[PDB]
């Protein structure tokens, strides 16, 4: 038509008939996330070992290098590096830049990158179908957990060598170096996130339950229960007078929601609640502010000390304390 | 001087740039993805209203 | 088996293995006190500093 | 054996519940207080 | 000048408890701000007053 | 490295370029609301 | 499961909540539901889409 | 031999991600 | 107050009933304005209350008492403490202006007219009168404008402020040549954010930081008056939302950015947050490790530069990946330091071999000594060690006060971003209440 | 410390930065004294 | 830079430009030998830079002839010997020494051999003395353990600390004795006034044993070098 | 026990007080609140 080379491309974009969704959040997190994608294969099957710690003893990470599925990891970017920006150019060659954390620092500048803006795009679409557009706030609850183990506790420590390894094995040494620095067992935020997902379980079995447990008898027995509902239907599939009634004589009649609307949001409140002190819990420790600290708190007269089971966790994190970066400390604190 | 190369993670250039080509890529990749967005302002309607926004 | 035969291959999981071994070493000289066991200083593993 | 714990109460509750295997009737509001 | 001083400011603070609970009690009663208009203009005046009596004296001690 | 450092310059700003321009473009009327 | 359940808790919890019908005419959206109601309170094939 | 092994599995299960985007049954409304 | 009924909204979203009434609202902000100096001059006198002047202040538990210290009220050479009385004076001059603000927030939420459009026309607005909302913006920038010159004036007139990196320790001093070229200023505005560089917690001399202040001093008069006198473009026209909401998730966006930035610069700026009022960094008190035990061996005579650790790289001294002569061990991490303690002992070279064995103050080493015990690693009991450190001593960092407070209140209103710019933009539209169930989008759509 | 002329305030200036935490429980006394309208 | 080029600059002036990893080249001196003056000068300020590593590589080919194949640095730029000092004593024929025993005589260097595998070593030319004529300063050096004697192994093994466990290769020999390499220096240019004379070197150690578990390797070492004499 | 630590109590007693003291006078004289 009389239409610009300009508006037929903004036409499209936002083009809701396409088949995955692309928006102005989606322009630049697909080519963030295909390149964190594509690297991330390679540098799990493929990269040379990896200085994690500046003590040039290189560790092992790719699946060709005598790795399985479990100790695979992409390693950290090295100690010696610190939080300089170390692109792939400043490295004189490719193999300096991989022997020195190359692949770790490159994948979680895009990763982070891109799961802003899938938070974004899912704000974009429910702008362009009438929907009400708090789905965002809700996946901000892990874009807070990740950006705190990837970005926010590397600043507080100042290297991106005590991040988070891109591997199962390689996350397991992160839960364990933590707890010993920082005692995350007796914090509160860890706490609240611990209920966090014990409750947010907890509502998903009970709630998901009752749901089966008052369907509408439409079908056979040989056929499955899921062919009473067809899709896009208009009356309602389950009895909610019956779920609430049954629900009020097990505990107590005022311990139930007789508002549906009130109860998913209940359901949507408390892990996304929860999720935010969690993720606030390792921002707050990345600055150094451990957490509880019992040691020799219960004394009696005469001067002795009691133990606790706070000293009992003492001792469990003592001997994680001197055994972490076995080759690294030179002095008697652990100060980095 | 075993090798070559960057020497410039430290030195706080501004935007990164060390080469002025960088500097005209910066800008002439802008001025043409400006210049597709002011030639294509006659389709996104004409707003020169006393106010005519998505307002409230 | 490749790890005790080198001390170049090290993983996470190595680097985990050592650290398990700091928490029984440790911790269990209060956590089981029907053991009666007692640890000189030298017996239990460390690093440095 | 702690599998056939699972075994036993989902055979166990179906033949309390055979009646209403397939999805409860249609009007069962009798039991509002 | 210490006692002086001391007898003031406990002067202040006695004011001041009547200006935090009785000023939203004259604004929140029906008419009650065109009733005592004079009376909260005396109440304020006079922790005005005080608060610079206790301020000036504070170079003499 | 510099042609590569020169090449990245290029892509970034190419799709930074099309998100501040593209929001540019009367994006708060590309909705299914009706007034 | 406790990470998968967790996150299914705040999927259809936000979905549900976001694909409601107009049924009221306060903002308070909890006020518009009468639960002996025949129709259903979300749309199904909205939050398909989405 | 196993370093191969572990790369079929993974890319096999990126495979039935790809064939239950673009190839899923589609949902009939009514 | 008000009732749900005539609204639509519960007691618990009931701020949101006073968009539209535009005198309630301004009470509603004065009451606010009022709590805010009201904490302040509370929480001064209740600082200094507590204040044993003899002991350094940032081991006393204090953040208010260093912002004044550092205007250089009180203060001597070194980070000492001549006359706790400007602390007293500011703390009470919030608390009996706070009741000024506590009146007028407390008149006009109650009995001033709820609605100041037509009897009081010069305060009166709709929220799309887009030119009425650039004034009340324009007038708002020459109070944050004139209140930079506040710093400025008294850098320059008014005695100066604490200059950390005066020769001999840092001491109180009028900068009386405040560095304003454009070049330098905005250097550091589009420098990159990682290590190395900085982005503007990198400012290193009080001669910039006041130097800066000229700058945003003059341009939030000139941009001011120029939103006074224009309207906002039909570009502008094209691209916002034009609510009430909106202009408050506008500034949600900014203010959550602020809070990291001051989360960050507490943590790493020890020129603008001088370390003998706020303690020390957590990398200055990692380098002051290694520069106090290599003074532990010049006591015992072995040789720092061939002391070789148990890698083979260097107990004490290595080399940087830049080249450069740094400390060694874990705080390898930490070579991007610069403090006045240390700054007199580097070279071209970094730090000087000849230089660290033969000049070296005495009093660098005290200040150097304070500064390993006090690393601002705590614990949220305040115990103050590592995590397996006992209950012996009462220490926890300002530092890492400001840093975590900061950063939890700078997360929630980008929280309050995501909330408000999508209801606000939902609600613009239309659509804020649910799905229509008569004529809706996705029923008028092709499948897939 | 405080000033010497100042000095027997020191009980009632350690209350003082409580007071801002009163305020939002007042706003909750408040709703539930129209109750919850 | 020559040296004062070098000695204007300030710390922010120079941090992160690689300029520090450098020795002061000479522009102004005698380049035919002039001075030959006599008796005790104080080797000051005499720092090292190398350019090219090349490694004794028993070959993958399979004839026995030796060669030196061209390297890949891993680490940045921690290569630069500094601030080594002593005396250099000169004579009147032409015979002169030097003695250094201090400063930054030792630096940590990993490099890689295509094939993929790597090669480390600590590049030291620490208490060396070589003797002889303006031409060549050829003698001996020691070169230290690479590790240290507490280093620990991925599995807590070692000499000064570990515990243990055919395999006594792995742990029962771990060696803190110091072998001995050679380097040969050359005098270019002099300066009869500032006291200052640059020249060529080329040096020769052994790399690293993992402690006495693979037998190790010999490096060329070329470069150019500086040494100051007041 | 101290005379500062009472006196302290007796003054958070005052402030906790005058509270709901604002609330209690306007429910029972006014009715505007
Ligand atoms: C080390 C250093 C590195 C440096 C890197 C460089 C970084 C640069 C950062 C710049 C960041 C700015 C980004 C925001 C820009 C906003 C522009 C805008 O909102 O723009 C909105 C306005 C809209 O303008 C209006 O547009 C209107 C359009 O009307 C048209 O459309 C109307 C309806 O739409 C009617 O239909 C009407 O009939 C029709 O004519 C009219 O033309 C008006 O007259 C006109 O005022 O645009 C304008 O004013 C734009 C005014 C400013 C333009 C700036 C251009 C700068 C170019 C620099 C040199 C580039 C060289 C390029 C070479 C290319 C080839 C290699
Ligand atoms: C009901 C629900 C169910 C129950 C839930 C339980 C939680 C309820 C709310 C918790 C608040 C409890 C307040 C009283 C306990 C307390 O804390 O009491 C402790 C203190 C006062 O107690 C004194 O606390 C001191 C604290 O040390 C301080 O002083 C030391 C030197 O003495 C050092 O200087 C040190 O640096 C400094 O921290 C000492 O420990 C004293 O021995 C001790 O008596 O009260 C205070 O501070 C009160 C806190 C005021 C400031 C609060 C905001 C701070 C924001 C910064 C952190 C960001 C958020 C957290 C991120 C993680
Ligand atoms: C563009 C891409 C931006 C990405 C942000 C990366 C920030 C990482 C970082 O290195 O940040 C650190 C920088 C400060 O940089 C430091 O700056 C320091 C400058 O100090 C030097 O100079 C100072 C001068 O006083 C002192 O003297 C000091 O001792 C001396 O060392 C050093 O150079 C350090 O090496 C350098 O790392 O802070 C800042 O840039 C503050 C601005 C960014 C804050 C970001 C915080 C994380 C937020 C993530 C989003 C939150 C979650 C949202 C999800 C929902
Ligand atoms: C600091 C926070 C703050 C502020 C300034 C306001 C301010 C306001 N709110 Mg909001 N509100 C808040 C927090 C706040 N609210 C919170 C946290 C909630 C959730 C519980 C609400 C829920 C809410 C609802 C549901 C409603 C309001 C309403 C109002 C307005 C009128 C209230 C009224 O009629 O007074 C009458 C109240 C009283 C007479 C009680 C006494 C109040 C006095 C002022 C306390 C005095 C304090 C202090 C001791 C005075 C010192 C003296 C001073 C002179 C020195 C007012 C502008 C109403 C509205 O929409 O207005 C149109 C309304 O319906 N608020
Ligand atoms: C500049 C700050 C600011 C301002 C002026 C507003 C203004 C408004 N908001 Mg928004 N909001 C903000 C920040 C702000 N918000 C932030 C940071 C968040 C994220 C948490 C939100 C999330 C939010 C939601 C989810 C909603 C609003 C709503 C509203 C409206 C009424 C608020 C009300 O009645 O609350 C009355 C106050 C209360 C009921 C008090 C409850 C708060 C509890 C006690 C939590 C506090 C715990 C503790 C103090 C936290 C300590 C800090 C620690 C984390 C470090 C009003 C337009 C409502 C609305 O209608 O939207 C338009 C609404 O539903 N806001
Ligand atoms: C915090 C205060 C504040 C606020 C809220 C606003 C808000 C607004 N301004 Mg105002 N303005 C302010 C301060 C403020 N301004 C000041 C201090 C100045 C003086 C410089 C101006 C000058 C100004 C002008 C001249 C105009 C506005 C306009 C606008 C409107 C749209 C802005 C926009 O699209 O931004 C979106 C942001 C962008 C499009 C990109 C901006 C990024 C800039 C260019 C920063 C880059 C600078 C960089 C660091 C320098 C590189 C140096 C290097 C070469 C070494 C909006 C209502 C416009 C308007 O509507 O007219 C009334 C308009 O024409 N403002
Ligand atoms: C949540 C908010 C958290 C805080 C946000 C505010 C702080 C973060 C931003 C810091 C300042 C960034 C300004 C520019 C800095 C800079 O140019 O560094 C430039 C940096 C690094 O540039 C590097 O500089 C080094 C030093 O010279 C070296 O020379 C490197 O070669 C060079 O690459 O480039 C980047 O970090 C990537 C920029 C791409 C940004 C993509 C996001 C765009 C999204 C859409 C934006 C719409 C508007
Ligand atoms: C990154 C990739 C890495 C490698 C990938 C390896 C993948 C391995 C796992 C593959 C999983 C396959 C599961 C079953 C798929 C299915 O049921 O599709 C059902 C669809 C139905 O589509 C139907 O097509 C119909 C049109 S028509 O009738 O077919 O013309 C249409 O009517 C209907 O709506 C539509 O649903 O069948 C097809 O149309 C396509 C044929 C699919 C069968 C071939 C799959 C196997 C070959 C894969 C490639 C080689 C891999 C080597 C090993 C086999
Ligand atoms: C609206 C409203 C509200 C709010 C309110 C407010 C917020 C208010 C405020 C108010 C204020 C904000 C007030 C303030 C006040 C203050 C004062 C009143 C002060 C006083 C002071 C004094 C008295 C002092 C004293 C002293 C001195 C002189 C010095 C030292 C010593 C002493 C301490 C003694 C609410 C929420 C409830 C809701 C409803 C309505
Ligand atoms: C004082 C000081 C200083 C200075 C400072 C300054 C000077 C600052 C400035 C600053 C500035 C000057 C800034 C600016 C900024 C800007 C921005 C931040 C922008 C933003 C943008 C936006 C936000 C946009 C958006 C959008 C898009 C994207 C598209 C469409 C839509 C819209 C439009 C919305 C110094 C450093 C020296 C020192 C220290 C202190
Ligand atoms: C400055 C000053 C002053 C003033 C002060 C003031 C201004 C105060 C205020 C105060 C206040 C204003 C307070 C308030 C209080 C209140 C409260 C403390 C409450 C509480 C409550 C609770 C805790 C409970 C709650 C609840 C309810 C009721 C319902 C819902 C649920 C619950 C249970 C949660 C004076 C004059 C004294 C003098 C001195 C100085
Ligand atoms: O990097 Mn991963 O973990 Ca933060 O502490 Mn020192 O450095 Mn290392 O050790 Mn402990
Ligand atoms: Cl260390
Ligand atoms: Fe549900």
């Amino acid at each position: 038509e009389n239409s610009s080379l300009w508006a037929r491309f903004c036409e499209w974009i936002t083009s809701t008939e396409n088949r995955l969704y692309i928006g102005w959040f989606g322009v630049i997190m697909i080519p963030c996330l295909l390149t964190a994608t594509s690297v991330f294969i390679i540098a799990f099957i493929a990269a040379p070992p990896v200085d994690i710690d500046g003590i040039r003893e290189p560790v092992s990470g790719s699946l060709l290098y005598g790795n399985n599925i479990i100790t695979g990891a992409v390693i950290p970017t090295s100690n010696a590096i610190g939080l300089h920006f170390y692109p792939i150019w400043e490295a004189a060659s490719l193999d300096e830049w991989l022997y020195n954390g190359g692949p770790y620092q490159l994948i979680v500048c895009h990763f982070l990158l891109g799961v802003y803006c899938y938070m974004g795009r899912e704000w974009e679409l429910s702008f362009r179908l009438g929907m009400r557009p708090w789905i965002a706030v809700a996946y901000s609850a892990p874009v807070a957990a990740a950006s705190a183990v990837f970005l926010v506790y590397p600043i507080g420590q100042g290297s991106f060598s005590d991040g988070m390894p891109l591997g199962i094995s390689g996350t397991f040494n992160f839960m364990i170096v933590f707890q010993a620095e920082h005692n995350i067992l007796m914090h509160p935020f860890h706490m609240l996130g611990v209920a966090g997902v014990f409750g947010g379980s907890l509502f998903s079995a009970m709630h998901g339950s009752l749901v089966t447990s008052s369907l509408i008898r439409e079908t056979t027995e040989n056929e499955s229960a899921n062919e009473g509902y067809r899709f896009g239907q208009e009356e309602e599939t389950y009895n909610i007078v019956a779920a609430h009634g049954y629900f009020g004589r097990l505990i107590f009649q005022y311990a139930s929601f007789n508002n549906s609307r009130s109860l998913h949001f209940f359901l949507a409140a408390w892990p996304v609640i929860g999720i935010w002190f969690t993720a606030l819990g390792l921002s707050t420790m990345a600055f150094n502010l451990n957490g509880f600290n019992f040691n020799q708190s219960v004394v009696d007269s005469q001067g002795r000390v009691l133990n606790t089971w706070a000293d009992i966790i003492n001792r469990a994190n003592l001997g994680m304390e001197v055994m972490h970066e076995r080759n690294a400390h030179n002095f008697p604190l652990d100060l980095a | 001087l075993v090798d070559e190369r960057m020497n410039g993670d430290g030195t706080g250039r501004p935007f990164g740039v060390n080469d002025p080509v960088l500097g005209w890529v910066l800008l002439g990749v802008f001025g043409t993805m400006w210049a597709i967005w002011f030639i294509g302002q006659k389709d996104l309607g004409d707003f020169e209203d006393a106010d005519d926004g998505l307002k409230l | 088996i490749r790890a005790a035969e080198d001390p170049e291959f090290e993983t996470f999981y190595t680097k985990n293995i050592l650290l398990n071994e700091g928490i029984r070493a440790w911790m269990a000289a209060q956590d089981q006190p029907h053991e009666r066991l007692v640890f000189p200083e030298e017996v239990l593993p460390r690093g440095n500093a | 054996a702690l599998l056939f714990f699972f075994g036993h109460i989902w055979h166990g509750a179906r033949t309390i519940f055979r009646d209403v295997f397939a999805g409860i009737d249609d009007d069962i509001n009798d039991q509002v207080e | 000048m210490t006692s002086i001083l001391q007898v003031a400011l406990l002067a202040l603070i006695f004011v001041s408890f009547a200006l935090v609970v009785g000023v939203p009690v004259v604004f929140a009663t029906p008419n009650g701000w065109t009733d005592n208009k004079g009376a909260v203009f005396s109440g304020l005046s006079l922790w005005l007053l005080l608060v610079f009596v206790v301020g000036i004296l504070n170079s003499f001690v | 490295m510099l042609t590569l450092k020169i090449f990245v310059y290029t892509v970034v700003t190419f799709f930074v370029c099309l998100f501040i321009f593209g929001f540019l473009s009367n994006d708060p009327a590309r909705n299914p609301g009706k007034n | 499961g406790v990470l998968g359940a967790a996150l299914l808790c705040a999927i259809h919890g936000a979905t549900v909540e976001n694909t409601l019908f107009e049924d009221g005419d306060g903002a308070n959206t909890f006020r518009a539901f009468n639960p002996t109601q025949a129709e259903e309170t979300y749309s199904m094939v909205t939050a398909n889409r989405f | 031999m196993e370093a191969l092994v572990y790369t079929f599995l993974l890319v096999g299960t990126l495979g039935i991600i790809f064939f239950s985007i673009f190839f899923r049954d589609p949902p009939r409304m009514i | 107050g008000r009732d749900q009924e005539t609204t639509g909204f519960a007691w618990w979203s009931g701020n949101a009933r006073l968009i539209n009434l535009s005198g309630k609202l301004l009470g509603a902000h004065v009451a606010h304005a009022g709590l805010i100096v009201f904490w302040a001059g509370a929480m001064n006198l209740f600082e200094v209350s507590h204040f044993v002047p003899e002991k350094p202040m940032y081991e006393q538990g204090l953040i208010l008492l260093p912002h004044i210290a550092t205007l250089g009220y009180g203060v001597g050479p070194g980070g000492e403490i001549i006359d706790t009385f400007p602390y007293f004076v500011s703390g009470v001059l919030h608390l009996i202006s706070s009741a000024v603000l506590g009146f007028g927030g407390v008149y006009h939420s109650l009995i001033g007219p709820e609605t100041l459009e037509e009897s009081y026309p010069f305060f009166g607005y709709v929220w799309k009168d887009k030119n009425k909302m650039t004034n009340i913006l324009g007038y708002h920038l020459i109070m944050l404008g004139l209140g930079a010159w506040l710093l400025v004036w008294k850098a320059m007139y008014f005695g100066g402020v604490y200059d950390t990196w005066a020769p001999g320790g840092g001491d109180v001093r009028v900068i009386t040549n405040p560095t304003t070229n454009a070049a330098v200023i905005f250097g550091y505005l589009v420098k990159s954010p990682f290590g190395g560089d900085g982005w503007i917690c990198s400012v290193d001399n009080m001669e910039d930081i006041i130097g800066g202040h000229i700058w945003i001093g003059t341009l939030e008069i000139l941009g001011g008056i120029w939103h006074i006198y224009t309207t906002p473009w039909p570009w502008a026209r094209r691209a916002f939302v034009w609510s009430g909401e909106a202009y408050l998730s506008y500034s949600l966006g900014a203010i959550g950015v602020m809070g990291f930035i001051a989360c960050c610069m507490s943590w790493f700026n020890n020129t603008a947050y001088p370390s003998e009022f706020y303690g020390p960094t957590g990398p200055e008190a990692s380098q002051s490790q290694a520069f106090t035990f290599l003074v532990r061996d010049q006591r015992l005579g072995a040789n720092v530069a061939s002391a070789q650790g148990p890698t083979g790289l260097g107990k004490y001294l290595m080399r940087s990946p830049t080249g450069e002569i740094i400390f060694g061990g874990e705080t390898m991490r930490f070579w991007d330091f610069r403090g006045p303690w240390l700054e007199p002992l580097r070279g071209p070279n970094g730090l000087d071999l000849n230089k660290l064995k033969n000049d070296i103050q005495p009093w660098q080493e005290r200040r150097a000594a304070e500064y390993m015990t006090h690393a601002p690693l705590g614990s949220l009991n305040s115990v103050g060690g590592v995590a397996t450190e006992i209950n012996a001593v009462n220490f926890v960092s300002p530092r890492s006060w400001l840093a975590c407070s900061h950063f939890c209140l700078g997360f929630f209103f980008f929280i309050g971003h995501l909330w408000h710019a999508g209801r606000a933009r939902a609600a613009a539209a239309g659509f804020e209440k649910g799905i229509d169930r008569f004529d809706e989008p996705v029923l008028s759509m092709r499948p897939l | 410390k405080l000033p010497e002329a100042y000095a027997p305030f020191a009980p009632i200036v350690d209350v003082l930065p409580v007071i801002p935490v009163f305020f939002i429980l007042l706003a909750f006394v408040w709703q539930a004294a129209v109750s919850f309208r | 830079l020559t040296f004062d080029e070098i000695q204007g600059l300030t710390y922010l002036q120079v941090k992160g430009s690689g300029i520090a990893n450098t020795c002061p080249v000479l522009e102004s001196g005698t380049t035919n030998l002039k001075e030959l003056k006599a008796g005790s000068y104080k080797l000051e300020n005499f720092c090292i830079e190398p350019t090219s590593f090349t490694v004794k590589e028993e070959s993958q080919f399979k004839g026995g002839e030796t060669e030196f194949v061209k390297t890949k640095l891993m680490t940045r730029l921690t290569y630069t010997l500094d601030a080594m000092s002593g005396s250099f004593k000169v004579g009147s024929d032409g015979s002169a020494e030097l003695k250094e025993d201090d400063g930054i005589d030792y630096a940590a260097t990993t490099v890689q051999l295509p094939g993929g595998e790597r090669v480390a070593f600590l590049f030291t030319i620490k208490q060396f003395d070589g003797k002889g004529t303006l031409d060549g300063i050829k003698g001996d050096f020691l070169v230290p353990s690479y590790r240290g004697s507490s280093f620990l192994d991925p599995k807590g093994r070692g000499g000064s600390t570990g515990y243990d466990n055919e395999e006594l290769l792995k742990e029962n020999v771990k060696i803190t004795k110091a072998l001995k390499g050679s380097a040969v220096f050359s005098v270019a240019k002099v300066d009869p006034v500032t006291g200052e004379i640059a020249g060529v070197f080329e040096s020769i150690q052994p790399s690293d044993t993992d402690l006495g578990a693979k037998p190790p390797k010999d490096i060329k070492v070329t470069g150019l070098w500086y040494a100051q004499l007041k | 026990m101290n005379i500062e630590l009472a006196l302290t109590l007796v003054s958070l007693v005052l402030v906790v007080s005058a509270g709901p003291l604002v609330v209690v006078l306007l429910s029972a004289r006014g009715g505007n609140l």
